[PDB]
RNA sequence: UAGGAUAGGGGCCUACCAUGGUGGUGACGGGUGACGGAGAAUUAGGGUUCGAUUCCGGAGAGGGAGCCUGAGAAACGGCUACCACAUCCAAGGAAGGCAGCAGGCGCGCAAAUUACCCAAUCCUGACACGGGGAGGUAGUGACAAUAAAUAACAAUACCGGGUGUCUGGUAAUUGGAAUGAGUACAAUCUAAAUCCCUUAACGAGGAUCCAUUGGAGGGCAAGUCUGGUGCCAGCAGCCGCGGUAAUUCCAGCUCCAAUAGCGUAUAUUUAAGUUGUUGCAGUUAAAAAGCUCGUAGUUGGACCUUGGGCCGGCAUCGUUACUUUGAAGAAAUUAGAGUGCUCAAAGCAAGCCAUCGCUCUGGAUACAUUAGCAUGGGAUAACAUCAUAGGAUUCCAUGAGUAAUGAUUAAUAGGGACAGUCGGGGGCAUUCGUAUUUCAUAGUCAGAGGUGAAAUUCUUGGAUUUAUGAAAGACGAACAACUGCGAAAGCAUUUGCCAAGGAUGUUUUCAUUAAUCAAGAACGAAAGUUGGGGGCUCGAAGACGAUCAGAUACCGUCCUAGUCUCAACCAUAAACGAUGCCGACCAGGGAUCGGCGGAUGUUGCAGGACUCCGCCGGCACCUUAUGAGAAAUCAAAGUCUUUGGGUUCCGGGGGGAGUAUGGUCGCAAGGCUGAAACUUAAAGGAAUUGAC
C-alpha cells in the first residue's frame, strides 16, 4: 500500500541527494525528505523590547534580526507539532497554510 | 522500431474509430495497406479514403462512417489452406454470419469468403467487423 | 531512439518536394562538377563538400542540379576517398579517445564511451563488408589505428 | 512478453520444456522420487504386523486412534497402517498378515491422524469389511 | 592411394600418406520402471498421457563366444568350449536348456485345464492320403462389453382431482389368466460331445422363484424420528462431528442414488485459461536482471502490371518457403454407405420368383501430420545477385555498330559531419571558506561539561570563557527548487587544461547500415580485504557512569578497526518508479529546464535582462474517465475472451530454503548456479465495520 505518490520525498529525475541532520535528535535525513523551515525573529521579544529601546544609546539603532533555516526529521517534525497527521484526502493538500 | 506498418495503420483507425471520429491519418502508406482498405471499402465497413504522395512513403486519409466495430492484423502471418479458412472462422469471428478475414493468397488480397469461392490459400493479414 | 543512449530528438533536416532545381540557379553541371573535383583534391568530404557549396556558390542541393550524388560522382572521377567518410571520423574519434585515455587511467567515463565507440566502429566495419566497400581483409587494429588517421 | 515470430519454435518449446519443472505434479512424477516410496508405485502392499500402536489425535481433536505398525515383505518397510471400523483392532493379531492399502489422498495424510498414509484392507486374508459385518471369520 | 576379404559397396581389414571429423541448430556423456510403428484413453478446438500383448519391422532362446550342414542360420525342440545352475550313476563316465502348449515352485497387489481334434483357416513332406499344443473346440473367467427377468390386469376395501358421476393412487384383500429361470422326452448343434436356437410333459401368490452396493450436516439427492455412547469408542476425501437432548459415531424404522451392478487404492485424461502456440502471469499477491555493451538466435520502413480487351518440334532457365491439384500410398482401428444377426454390441453378409435359378448380388468412400515426387499460382516472405561494364543485341561437318544504353526515394529508422549553445557528466592540476582539534601569546577567577535528573571525565599546576596567530585533516552551509547532468551507481567552492555528451538548427552526407539480445565484457553506494600515507571530527569492538527486577541496549564520557587518500581485490543494497528495452495510437490544462522561430516595448545597459505566441526534446504536476483494474490506483499499469507490433529476463500454494552437495570466481568475508526427503490448509493482496 503506497501511501503517497512522490514516497513522502522529493525526488525526481536524479539517484542520488546529499543528506542533512535533523536538528533535535542529529539524524542523517535526505534534504529533500527533511522537513524545512526558515524561521526569522527578533533577538528580543515585545516585552523585552520596551526595556530595551530607552536602554540603547541613541534612538537610531534598528533592532537585529535573526534568520535560521532549520531541518527536522519526520519524527522530531511531527513530535513537536511542525506537522501534523492529517486526513486522507487532505494529506494530498499541498497548499502552505495562509 | 516500426516492424509491421498494417498494425500501425489498423491499430490507429480502430482507435479512431472508438473515439467516434470521422476522419484518421494513417503514416506511412503501403500497397498492402491499400489493399486491405480496398477490401474493407468494397464490402461497405468504411467509405472514402485518399491517399497524400509526400514523395517519402505517402500517407492517408480515411472517412469512417461508423460501422467497423474492430479491426486488426494477426502475426504472425500464419499460413492457411482452403480446409483451415473455417476453424480460423471460429476464432476470429463473431458468428457465422458475418465479418471477415482477410487473406493474402497468390491470386492477391482478399477475404475469405471469395478464396473459398475461387478455392486458394495463403496467408492470414488480418481480421474486420 | 539513439543508437548508444536515451534520447529521443528528432532534428533533421527536409527536403523539399520540388525536385527540380529552383529556377534562379544559373549554374551549369560542369561547373557544379569543377568545383566538388577541386574540393575533393583539397581534401574536402562530401558532407563538409555539400555545405560549401550549398553557403558559397548558392547550389541548394548537388543532386538536383548535377543529377547525382556527391559520392557518386566523386567515384565515378576516381577521387572517392579509400574509406568512407562516416567510419574515418568513428575512428578519429576512437583514436583521440585512446590518447587521451592513455595518459588518464581512473578517468573510467571515457572508457565506458571508448567500448561505445568501438563498438559502433566494429558495426559500421562489418556493414561495410557486406557490401564489398571495404576489403574483406580489413580489420580494426588499435594500436596503429593512429596510422591510418 | 512472449516470443510470436514465426522462426521462434525452438524457443518457445524449449521455454516450455523447461518452465514444466515449477510444475508440482509434473515435477512429481517425471523425478522418479515415487520409485522410493514404501509402495515402490503399487496400488496394494502386504506386510507382517509388527506391533500395536495408538496415535493421539491431533488438535483440536481429542481420540486415540488405533494403528497398527507393519513391515511388507517386498522391501523391508516399516509402516504405520490405520485399522478402522471400531473394534478391528481385536482382529489383528501379532505378526499376522495384512494387506495394506493407500488412505486417499496419493501420498498425503489423511484427517486428524498424524502421518498416516496407509489403512490396513485385508488381515489373515479376509477383509476387514466381511469380519466387521460378521459375514466372514478370521480362520 | 594400392591391395586383402566378402555375394557384393565401404577403414570392413592391411601398408603408406594427409590432419582431419562432430558440437549452444546441444555433439560427447548420463537416465529411462525405453523394443519402434500401425494404434489406445480422454477429447469444442488445440492438447495431455500411454503404446509388454494377437498386424508390420527388429532382437533373444540361462550369459557370452565359435561353427557345421544347407539356397537360406552365426540356428539353440543343431553342435563345440567356458562361466552359473542342475540330472541320473554300478562313481569309470553319461545326458542338459518351457521367453512353445498344459502344469509345478518361487516372486509378488496381480493372471485359467498337466482336457479333445485336425472338422474349419492354412502350412509342410516323395504327397488328393501323413502331420500340425500352428489353429480350432470344450473347462475356469463379474478384465472389458451387448440385450435383458424379479411381475401385468380386473374386482373389493381405503384415499385424492375434473351434491353427483368419472379419473387417479395404496391393501402378506379376492380372483383369474400370462410367462421364463428351472427340469426333461426329442430333434437339432458338433470331428465327437456340450452351450445356444426349437420343443413334448412338469414348473409362481408372502408368485420365499425372498436385489444388492453405498449413503441420509454442507459440497451432494435423501431424517433437526427413536434407543445407546458421552472429546471415549468412533466418523470424517475437505469443512468438520462426539465434553447427558449427537440431523454426522453404534443400531432400528423411514428415505435417497445407481441397479445385476456398486464401494475402496494406486496411475493419468478432464476439470486446469493452475504450463497458457490457440490462451496465464511479473507496481503492492510468487515473479523486471544494479546498469549498459555484445556475437549466435528471433524480428526488421516504403518502392517495380496496369490499363486490355477477349472472356511431333526447339531451345536454356534464380533458389526456396507458402498455396491448388495429382500420384504413390498395408490391412485392422476410427469416420462412414448398404444390409431387420428377433434388437443391440456385432458380421460382411445377403435378397428374390418359390427357380434344377437369378440380381454381372454386394463386399462402397474419406482422413491418414511431417519428409519425398509432379502440375498451376506469385500476393506475402528469406538468400545472393545491383556502376571499373568483364552488360544485352548484330555485322566483321554428312574492328565497326547498337539503344531512352545501365544507379528507386531519401523513413517524424539509423549513423556521420557542421553551427551557436547547455549541464552540481568525467579525469588532472590549482584556488578559497568558516567551523573542529592542537599549539603559542595575553586577560580574569570557580566551577565547567552532560542530563528528564545525575555520575563517570576536566579543574586554583587555572578548567570553562574572551582576543590574536600558526598548523593539520575532513568537510563545501545558506543560494538549493515536486530544478540540472549521467547507462546506473552517482555528481554541489574558483580557475586552467584534456577528451566526451544530449537537445536544438540544417535545402550537408551515407543509404537499411536497425530493435532486443544465450555465450562473453565495462562500470557498480556503503560496509569488507591486502599494503603505503594521513589520522581533525565522528565512531562497530572494548571500558566506565547512569536507568532498570535484570540492561552485554536505548541516555553520558574516553576510545580501536573504520571514516580521507594512492595501487590493487569484492560484486552485493528497500541497487525502488518495488513498473525491462524499441515502436504506433488514444483527453484537457498550466508551470518549469535546454535550443530555435516570431511579435513586443522597457532597461544607469544588434545583443543580454523582462513580457506574449509557437515548435522539438526532458523532469514532473493538476482535473476527468468515455478506459483498465481485486482494489489501492494508473493518462499509462489504456488501446485484452471483440484475446496476436518486435524482443530479452523471469513466476507456478505456504515452509524446508537461497539450505545440502557438486561446479565455478575470490586472499578471506563471500558471490553466481542451485535441490531433495519431510511438513502443512491455508500463507498472502486490497478495501470495509468495530476494538485498541
Ligand atoms: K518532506
Ligand atoms: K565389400
Ligand atoms: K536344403
Ligand atoms: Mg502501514
Ligand atoms: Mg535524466
Ligand atoms: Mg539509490
Ligand atoms: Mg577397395
Ligand atoms: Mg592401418
Ligand atoms: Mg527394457
Ligand atoms: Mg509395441
Ligand atoms: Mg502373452
Ligand atoms: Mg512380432
Ligand atoms: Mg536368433
Ligand atoms: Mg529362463
Ligand atoms: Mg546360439
Ligand atoms: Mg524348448
Ligand atoms: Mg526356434
Ligand atoms: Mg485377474
Ligand atoms: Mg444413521
Ligand atoms: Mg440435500
Ligand atoms: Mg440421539
Ligand atoms: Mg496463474
Ligand atoms: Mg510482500
Ligand atoms: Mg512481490
Ligand atoms: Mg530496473
Ligand atoms: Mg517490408
Ligand atoms: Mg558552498
Ligand atoms: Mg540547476
Ligand atoms: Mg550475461
Ligand atoms: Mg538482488
Ligand atoms: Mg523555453
Ligand atoms: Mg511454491
Amino acid at each position: 500500500t503506497f501511501k503517497r505518490r512522490n514516497g513522502g520525498r522529493n525526488k525526481h529525475g536524479r539517484g542520488h541527494v546529499k543528506y542533512i541532520r535533523c536538528s533535535n535528535c542529529a539524524k542523517c535525513c535526505p534534504k529533500d525528505k527533511a522537513i524545512k523551515r526558515f524561521l526569522v525573529r527578533n533577538i528580543v521579544e515585545q516585552a523585552a523590547v520596551r526595556d530595551v529601546q530607552e536602554a540603547c544609546v541613541h534612538d537610531g539603532y534598528v533592532l537585529p534580526k535573526l534568520y535560521a533555516k532549520v531541518h527536522h526529521c519526520v519524527s522530531c517534525a511531527i513530535h513537536a507539532h511542525i506537522v501534523r497527521v492529517r486526513s486522507r484526502e487532505n494529506r494530498r493538500n499541498r497548499e502552505p497554510p495562509q | 522500431v516500426r516492424v509491421s506498418v498494417l498494425n500501425d495503420a489498423l491499430k490507429s483507425m480502430y482507435n479512431a474509430e472508438k473515439r467516434g471520429k470521422r476522419q484518421v491519418m494513417i503514416r506511412p502508406s503501403s500497397k498492402v495497406i491499400i489493399k486491405f482498405l480496398i477490401v474493407m471499402q468494397k464490402h461497405g465497413y468504411i467509405g472514402e479514403f485518399e491517399y497524400v504522395d509526400d514523395h517519402r512513403s505517402g500517407k492517408i486519409v480515411v472517412e469512417l462512417n461508423g460501422r467497423l466495430n474492430k479491426c486488426g492484423v494477426i502475426s504472425p502471418r500464419f499460413d492457411v489452406g482452403v480446409k483451415e479458412i473455417e476453424g480460423w472462422t471460429a476464432r476470429l469471428l463473431p458468428s457465422r454470419q458475418f465479418g471477415y478475414i482477410v487473406l493474402t493468397t497468390s491470386a492477391g488480397i482478399m477475404d475469405h469468403e471469395e478464396a473459398r469461392r475461387k478455392n486458394v490459400g495463403g496467408k492470414v493479414l488480418g481480421f474486420f467487423y | 531512439g539513439r543508437m548508444h543512449s536515451r534520447g529521443k530528438g528528432i532534428s533533421s533536416s527536409a527536403l523539399p518536394y520540388k525536385r527540380t532545381p529552383p529556377s534562379w540557379v544559373k549554374t551549369a553541371v560542369a561547373d557544379v562538377d569543377e568545383l566538388i573535383t577541386k574540393a575533393a583534391k583539397k581534401g574536402q568530404m562530401p558532407s563538409q563538400i555539400g555545405v560549401l557549396l550549398r553557403d558559397q556558390h548558392g547550389i541548394p542541393l548537388v543532386k538536383s542540379v548535377t543529377g547525382s550524388k556527391i559520392l557518386r560522382i566523386l567515384k565515378a572521377h576516381g577521387l572517392a576517398p579509400e574509406i568512407p567518410e562516416d567510419l574515418y571520423f568513428l575512428i578519429k574519434k576512437a583514436v583521440a579517445i585512446r590518447k587521451h585515455l592513455e595518459r588518464n587511467r581512473k578517468d573510467k567515463d571515457s572508457k565506458f564511451r571508448l567500448i561505445l565507440v568501438e563498438s559502433r566502429i566494429h558495426r559500421l566495419a562489418r556493414y561495410y563488408k557486406r557490401t564489398k566497400k571495404l576489403p574483406p581483409t580489413w580489420k580494426y587494429e588499435s594500436t596503429t589505428a593512429s596510422t591510418l588517421v | 512478453g512472449k516470443t510470436r515470430g514465426m522462426g521462434a519454435g525452438r524457443k518457445l518449446k524449449t521455454h516450455r520444456r523447461n518452465q514444466r519443472w515449477a510444475d508440482k505434479a509434473y515435477k512429481k512424477s517425471h523425478l522418479g522420487n515415487e520409485w522410493k516410496k514404501p509402495f515402490a508405485g503399487s496400488s496394494h502392499a502386504k506386510g507382517i504386523v509388527l506391533e500395536k500402536i495408538g496415535i493421539e489425535a491431533k488438535q483440536p481433536n481429542s481420540a486415540i486412534r488405533k494403528c497398527a505398525r507393519v513391515q511388507l515383505v517386498k522391501n523391508g518397510k516399516k509402516i504405520a497402517a490405520f485399522v478402522p471400523n471400531d473394534g478391528c483392532l481385536n482382529f489383528i493379531e501379532e505378526n499376522d498378515e495384512v494387506l495394506i492399502a493407500g488412505f486417499g489422498r496419493k501420498g498425503h495424510a489423511v484427517g486428524d491422524i498424524p502421518g498416516v498414509r496407509f489403512k490396513v484392507v485385508k488381515v489373515s486374508g479376509v477383509s476387514l469389511l466381511a469380519l466387521f459385518k460378521e459375514k466372514k471369520e478370521k480362520p
